[PDB]
DNA sequence: ATCAATATCCACCTGCAGATTCTACCAAAAGTGTATTTGGAAACTGCTCCATCAAAAGGCATGTTCAGCGGAATTCCGCTGAACATGCCTTTTGATGGAGCAGTTTCCAAATACACTTTTGGTAGAATCTGCAGGTGGATATTGAT
DNA sequence: ATCAATATCCACCTGCAGATTCTACCAAAAGTGTATTTGGAAACTGCTCCATCAAAAGGCATGTTCAGCGGAATTCCGCTGAACATGCCTTTTGATGGAGCAGTTTCCAAATACACTTTTGGTAGAATCTGCAGGTGGATATTGAT
């Protein structure tokens, strides 16, 4: 497990931007996407793994991840959270 | 055992649209929707209370907190409703 | 006699024991009167019918007669109230509502 | 041999993808960096499928949220072309 | 007849209020302003003077950084020059606006 | 007809020193009206969450607390009146 | 009348430990008093939510360290957490 | 005789106290012996590290008696505390001095 | 580069608003000893679902060419905001009744607590059903060269 | 504006996965029904502190002028959107073994529940102390004109 921040593809950082609305992409603009989602990742799994280990499991849940985006902030409907 | 509230959301569902379905996926939003309000309305009843060194919640608390919460028209309605039923529920 | 449920005694769909107990469990308040739990269940009724109420509008306009995600999304987003209650709030395979800026629009 | 001017696909592309649901990031792609991500914090961990499909859907309307501002913060320098100083300047009047 | 230049005397208002703490809007005209939108809310009312206090403490951090986000999307704009078109854009990013 | 509406009592010269504070150097005509509807609209949010909180004590008075627990609430916290 | 609670005494007493010589004035105590009562809340809160996930009726110290982890930055609480585990230890041996 | 618990966590902070703030806020059922000790070591050390960063600022401004300023100008400087406060307003307490380099006259 | 007008510093000064030390009364804490109750871990283990290996194939990623067009550098004109001195109308400050925030006291409607009795929302496993995804095709735009 | 090459709208249509539909079990819910405890509304009232009014106080509004900047126009180079060829790795369909989660039961360390004794933090009023904010002075850096 090394590089996959390379799984997201040129073509899916296009894909988003254009249900983002964005007809015109720079070329430095799919590094830049990489790096921020990096860091959104980091902080929600941060989260939902301090959540799964206070419970003392080795199984992240769908619940971990829900309870660590209602910390964030980012409430999402439709896991059980 | 887990509850939900899949069959009243069910039940109003069939109200407002007699001919209307819903796929799982949309309900599990439903119910995600649903305990979310009322986490959001009984947190805001929760401090209310305490602010005012009350150790009780009553249909005033939510109403309050109902008033605090959502946006202008829809508490207009949301009182409506909920003083409406505690009036019919309190003569029986 | 008979023993009649208190959401039929507030004229509800939801139920008010739920709720009731529900409150209680979620360590609130010491105490819980009694209309507290009606009041509730009357408010969470009544924004779950104006949301599909909303809803399967956005299905019946897309020709559906099953409500999925993105007609919840869609009557959310397109409700300014709604919108706001939910303001930062993710609803799952909900999409976006089209829209495109006009200076990237041709001619 | 016909070619359509460019942009033109663009704006059928943005017609498309606002217009459906379905994720956009390849799926095992996408589990292997939360597997990462996640080992590198703590290892020996598992995941439920279904936590690595809200991870996803979180992502992804994160990043679509994302991609509106820097639109309008590249069309707020007169540009049509989204380039770094907008993501950067969305994610600082952000917050982030 | 000594004369600054255009932005000489501004800068120097920079580097002065960034200095102190002290409020900026004029007490009374806040206290005056304060209390009529209260009185779309409810008549005959009453403010402690710490109320008073606290709103106009939260106002004025509360424009003051909508000022920096400002500054920011005029510079964007390669501008020098806050416009209402950069106090929209901030806005509206802060999700203020949407 | 007197010589000032409220809102207009938040003057030109107190909104040129609030910018400055955030480090405005040349400022638009047009921003002062401007400023003054955003002022507006935020007293309104938190007055009215203040408010409610008044009636809800049953008082005619709005405390600094009501105001701490109004601002908290619109996520705009503030500490030095209870906090 | 009555009593009005405020963590004043404790702020001073520790300011002291710190900077012997260094004062404070009034409306900084305020804004103390209002750190500590905002840092408590955000803690016992927190707690309080790990609990109800885990279908736990008490919230013990180590809810009160999750909490900590979860709220904190980085540095602050490594040591937050560093403390907490030194008094709870001391505490006991006791 | 009669020691307080503060002493036996060896504490400046009101351990009773924290125990029955803890209580009374309906955080729980139950409330374990220890977690209001390490609250309070928590709320302690905290409260030492802001004092510390405006002494220091109290210091530098060539003054004895910590203001709100100093408070803010420690929390801001501070990438750590200025993350933990990051939606909180200090009273009384200015902002950093920073002017955006554009801005200044062309040398 | 040369003054000349001002702004900014610094070292020192002192009055007073706010910080401090002090005694006392005391209800509310907070600590202590005893008795009873229970939340939840250790232990055993049934059972869901997670990791994983297998294989086939096409959706879709990657790498390239080519030229249209847009980022951004530069020049520029009028328009508009910064500076400034000029004149007073509004804010600020210190002083005074009374409106309400509270402290206290009372007493009942309403909320626990506990024992039964009764209705019911999940669900384990079915078999039957129906909306729509996705393939097809042909009528209708929408685009771009001329 | 006419025309050719594409994409797009769209109603008809059949296979299938996902949704509606019982049958039966049921313990955890919810409800009915005395008995016990009490929270906080309500009435009365005392003491703040808030609204208001006078006057000493110190900003703000107003018009003139011009320098500098918003934004329109022009230009060019290079980079990013289309289109295309090639093939690989995601995805889909399955089966498998097991780790690890989650149900059930036994039991004790820790927690609740008074009841009693001691102590302590908040309050009120009185008196004395002190860190620093402006106010002065004279030195010097800053800025803008020549």
């Amino acid at each position: 497990l090394r590089d996959n921040i390379q799984g997201i593809t040129k073509p899916a950082i296009r894909r988003l931007a254009r249900r983002g609305g964005v007809k015109r992409i720079s070329g430095l603009i799919y590094e830049e996407t990489r790096g921020v989602l990096k860091v959104f990742l980091e902080n929600v799994i941060r989260d939902a793994v301090t959540y799964t280990e206070h419970a003392k499991r080795k199984t992240v849940t769908a619940m971990d991840v829900v309870y660590a985006l209602k910390r964030q902030g980012r409430t999402l409907y439709g896991f059980g959270g | 055992r887990k509850e939900s509230y899949a069959i009243y959301v069910y039940k109003v569902l069939k109200q407002v649209h007699p001919d209307t379905g819903i796929s799982s996926k949309a309900m599990s939003i439903m119910n995600s929707f649903v305990n979310d309000v009322f986490e959001r309305i009984a947190g805001e009843a929760s401090r209310l209370a305490h602010y005012n060194k009350r150790s009780t919640i009553t249909s005033r608390e939510i109403q309050t907190a109902v008033r605090l919460l959502l946006p202008g028209e829809l508490a207009k309605h949301a009182v409506s409703e909920g003083t409406k039923a505690v009036t019919k529920y309190t003569s029986a | 006699a008979k023993a009649k449920t208190r959401s039929s005694r507030a004229g509800l769909q939801f139920p008010v024991g739920r709720v009731h107990r529900l409150l209680r469990k979620g360590n609130y308040a010491e105490r819980v009167g009694a209309g507290a739990p009606v009041y509730l269940a009357a408010v969470l009724e009544y924004l779950t019918a104006e949301i599909l109420e909303l809803a399967g509008n956005a299905a019946r306009d897309n020709k559906k007669t099953r409500i999925i995600p993105r007609h919840l999304q869609l009557a959310v987003r397109n409700d300014e109230e709604l919108n706001k209650l939910l303001g930062r709030v993710t609803i799952a395979q909900g999409g976006v509502l089209p829209n495109i800026q006009s200076v990237l629009l041709p001619k | 041999p016909h070619r359509y001017r460019p942009g033109t696909v663009a704006l059928r592309e943005i017609r498309r993808y606002q217009k459906s649901t379905e994720l956009l990031i390849r799926k095992l792609p996408f589990q292997r960096l939360v597997r990462e991500i996640a080992q590198d914090f703590k290892t020996d961990l598992r995941f439920q499928s279904s936590a690595v499909m809200a991870l996803q859907e979180a992502s992804e309307a994160y990043l679509v949220a994302l991609f509106e501002d820097t639109n309008l913060c590249a069309i707020h320098a007169k540009a049509v072309t989204i380039m770094p100083k907008d993501i950067q300047l969305a994610r600082r009047i952000r917050g982030e």
